[PDB]
């Protein structure tokens, strides 16, 4: 019954700002931690931006640093983020993942297993 | 509406004394010439008690400012007020004293009293502006100044004011209880004329009741409503306010005493003694009655309650094989799986979890938290590299190509499943094809049920005789297990281990938490199960080595053998018994001595 | 038409609305049972003059047995007294004598 | 105070999973065999499955044989019916009944008196 839903992608302006958020049912995301990955038209799926089970420890790729804001409620059980200042080139299908680290260290900025994906949201930026 | 006034800058605490006030009619009985034992919500007699002035003059300048902090209301609150000139108008109780939750409102204009309990917004400085007429003077005008607004209002009352008028040293002290038990807000209330005593005045007063009311609400915390003679825009120099708030009210706390009433042939209380102050008090109520002749008596009994705890629980050498299996070389493939038995061991739970490295956390029938406590009779373990969109397939209760041709698992699963990637050590540039998967098979299996046969399926109607072709399949296909290949299409090492709990002999058990020890301190000790208070002493006795423990000839245990270190550790129950007063009689004296029986004097 | 609905609130909640009913005429010095504001009992009922609070309902014997109680209608307290119970003793000689 | 007690019942997916659970209360549950029943929209009350007291006896019916699970917990006095490749013929109100073998031969596929009853949960199959 573990279940991952997005809320908040849509189409925006670019220079504009939105927030997007990982909700779920069926089990505690206070235990995992839960990245964001985005996957645009002919590219890749990539890291987008990481946060710990405890959210004291935090990633951010270097093309999305100081525009993305990533942050979670525990006590709700969902994880949050915020961008400013978008641009054309995050225009892209939008995941949430809620696993667990895989290597000895506190902090996320490896890549590892991504136990529990959403069926993703669509974020357009284009004007 | 509500006016903001400057901030109370947290004015520091002060204290007075309390002497023999706060007696309240407990019940709504006559009682004549007779001593009554009452245990209830009181003020302690000789209590130490917070006093605040009504106008304080604080600041160098000469500022005039309430004394009107929130304060905090818990089992009752006893309500004193030495006051001249009706400065003190009401009180609001509640919790969060907001539009959240409900609150109370009690208000005294020159009229009566108004009683209400709504959802009020309450502002930072409630307060009732009072003005005299241009003509008159005989009474006043109060604009209130309480709350913003009110709403889902549930009760009202109106009657005859809590508060006497007071329109040069006529100073009077009005002194309530206020208790709520059981959705029951009662008041119980007197007034006495004071003089010369600044502070509560030394002697009794009975405080009779006055209203019970059914208001039924949550109540934690509560304000004093004060009146304004002066004008919040324009501050006067001085004198603006009332005698720079010469008048007082004094705030003592309620707790569960027991007290000894003295109900005279009139039914007024005209004397009462609280059982907890001193040894003296103690053999008053004791022995039910206010005078005691010269000799010993018998009052309670103490026990000298211990002050820790301590356990300490043999740790074997030998852990398990985990390391065998998680930390592995080479793994099974998934259509000949590697079931490991784990037995006679101490399984580390505690490891797996705190490792913060496998991706799925999912035990099913055990909590993750508790497998160190629980321990099992078996241990079956499993861990395969399968592909990463059919991890969500292991779990019992499922659909999918493993989870219905390959290994069934049973809806009745107490063990766990966790799962992590073996990318960087079971991919290879080449990819890895040694792991082979089947996706035909004749019929869906049992729980727990292996299959190796390498036979050919037959799709088709004509046989395959294990000859491929035509309508013919070999049963296993091979991974293409690369560095490269994307999150699903990843090798995942993923574990099962699956756990007996039977009414059978345990051989696997959990890590035990063993702590320090204490010696010659009232302690309780678990020992290898046995759990008790006592007194860890060192011992002499020699026991004999397949000996654990000692009991005495009325069966209670003595002594005890430490698993961790080999000394054996003898056990006295913590030292306690009765206490004596010694006192002549009450018309001589008033001090006592106190004898403690059968116990060392380093105890107390 | 003009219509009133009267809703009746039955909780386990202290109740501010009761019936008078009939206020039974005082029949005393006649061991009754008696039901004072919810004080089930037997016993004489007797003019007392003893003084009771105003805000006092009842009268405690020195042990838990009430003894006055307070009329609601006019003051006047009263006190209650069990109506002479006892036991029957027989004063017979030996009954080869006379019966 | 002899109480059965269904629990679980809810809408799911054909084709889906789902558990039923039948506590009792006031009573020992180990010496009586448990049977759940059904009844559906227009139908009769059909012997959906048994099992003994002792769990060494199960009966099934023929329209859930292979895809149905019964089972028990003699120590928490409770029965459970896991339920798996669920089919729009699955939806009706369920019943979990407690009887003792009151007949000879220790099998229980026999009907037979149905001496405690709950008061049924619904269980809903439709996509
Ligand atoms: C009253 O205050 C003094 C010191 O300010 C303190 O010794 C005493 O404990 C206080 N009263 C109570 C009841 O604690
Ligand atoms: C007993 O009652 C009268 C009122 O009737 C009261 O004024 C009096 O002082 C009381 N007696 C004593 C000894 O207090
Ligand atoms: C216990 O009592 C004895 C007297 O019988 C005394 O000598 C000893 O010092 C006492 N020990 C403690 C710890 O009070």
């Amino acid at each position: 019954q573990v279940q991952l839903q997005e809320s908040g992608g849509g189409l925006v302006q670019p220079g504009g700002s939105l927030r997007l958020s990982c909700a779920a049912s069926g089990f505690t995301l206070d235990y995992y931690a839960i990245g964001w990955f985005r996957q645009a038209p002919g590219k890749e799926r990539e890291g987008v931006s990481c946060i710990s089970s405890s959210g004291g420890r935090t990633n951010y790729a270097d093309s999305v640093k100081g525009r993305f804001t990533i942050s979670r409620d525990n006590t709700k059980n969902t994880v949050y983020l915020q961008m400013n200042s978008l641009k054309p080139e995050d225009t892209a299908v939008y995941y949430c993942a809620a696993w667990e680290a895989s290597r000895w260290y506190c902090p996320l900025q490896f890549s590892a297993d991504f136990s529990s994906w959403g069926q993703g949201t669509q974020v357009t930026v284009s004007s | 509406q509500c006016v903001n006034l400057t901030t109370r800058t947290q004015l520091p605490p002060a204290y007075t004394n309390s002497f023999t006030r706060g007696v309240y009619y407990p019940d709504k009985v006559f009682r004549s010439s007779v001593l009554h034992s009452t245990q209830d919500l009181f003020l302690p007699f000789f209590s130490n008690v917070t006093w605040f002035h009504a106008i304080h003059v604080s600041g160098t300048n000469g500022t005039k400012r309430f004394d009107n902090p929130v304060l905090p209301f818990n089992d009752g609150v006893y309500f004193a007020s030495t006051e001249k000139s009706n400065i003190i108008r009401g009180w609001i109780f509640g919790t969060t004293l907001d539009s959240k939750t409900q609150s109370l409102l009690i208000v005294n204009n020159a009229t009566n009293v108004v009683i209400k309990v709504c959802e009020f917004q309450f502002c930072n400085d409630p307060f009732l502006g009072v003005y005299y007429h241009k003509n008159n003077k005989s009474w006043m005008e109060s604009e209130f100044r309480v709350y913003s607004s009110a709403n889902n209002c549930t009760f009202e009352y109106v009657s005859q004011p809590f508060l006497m008028d007071l329109e040069g040293n006529f100073k009077n002290l009005r002194e309530f209880v206020f208790k709520n038990i059981d959705g029951y807000f009662k008041i119980y209330s007197k007034h006495t004329p004071i003089n010369l005593v600044r502070d509560l005045p030394q002697g009794f007063s009975a405080l009779e009741p006055l209203v019970d009311l059914p208001i039924g609400i949550n109540i934690t915390r509560f304000q004093t409503l004060l009146a304004l003679h002066r004008s919040y825009l324009t501050p006067g120099d001085s004198s603006s306010g009332w005698t720079a708030g010469a008048a007082a009210y004094y705030v003592g706390y309620l707790q569960p005493r027991t007290f000894l009433l003295k109900y005279n042939e009139n039914g007024t209380i005209t004397d009462a003694v609280d059982c907890a102050l001193d040894p003296l008090s103690e053999t008053k109520c004791t022995l039910k009655s206010f005078t005691v002749e010269k000799g010993i008596y018998q009052t309670s009994n103490f026990r000298v309650q211990p002050t820790e705890s301590i356990v300490r629980f043999p740790n074997i050498t030998n852990l398990c094989p985990f390391g065998e299996v998680f930390n592995a070389t080479r793994f099974a493939s998934v259509y000949a799986w590697n079931r490991k038995r784990i037995s006679n061991c101490v399984a580390d739970y505690s490891v797996l979890y705190n490792s913060a490295s496998f991706s799925t956390f999912k035990c099913y029938g055990v909590s993750p938290t508790k497998l160190n406590d629980l321990c099992f009779t078996n241990v079956y373990a499993d861990s395969f590299v399968i592909r990463g969109d059919e991890v969500r397939q292991i779990a019992p209760g499922q659909t999918g190509k493993i989870a219905d041709y390959n290994y069934k698992l049973p809806d009745d699963f107490t063990g766990c499943v966790i799962a992590w990637n073996s990318n960087n050590l079971d991919s290879k540039v080449g990819g890895n094809y040694n792991y082979l998967y089947r996706l035909f098979r004749k019929s869906n299996l049992k729980p727990f049920e292996r299959d190796i046969s390498t036979e050919i399926y037959q799709a088709g109607s004509t046989p395959c005789n294990g000859v491929e072709g035509f309508n013919c399949y070999f049963p296993l296909q091979s991974y293409g297990f690369q560095p490269t290949n994307g999150v699903g299409y990843q090798p995942y090492r993923v574990v099962v281990l699956s756990f007996e709990l039977l009414h059978a002999p345990a051989t696997v058990c959990g890590p035990k938490k063993s702590t320090n020890l204490v010696k010659n301190k009232c302690v309780n000790f678990n020992f290898n199960g046995l759990t008790g208070t006592g007194v860890l002493t060192e011992s002499n006795k020699k026991f004999l080595p397949f000996q654990q423990f000692g009991r005495d000839i009325a069966d209670t245990t003595d002594a005890v053998r430490d698993p961790q270190t080999l000394e054996i550790l003898d056990i006295t129950p913590c030292s306690f018994g009765g206490v004596s007063v010694i006192t002549p009689g009450t018309n001589t004296s008033n001090q006592v001595a106190v004898l403690y029986q059968g116990v060392n004097c380093t105890e107390v």
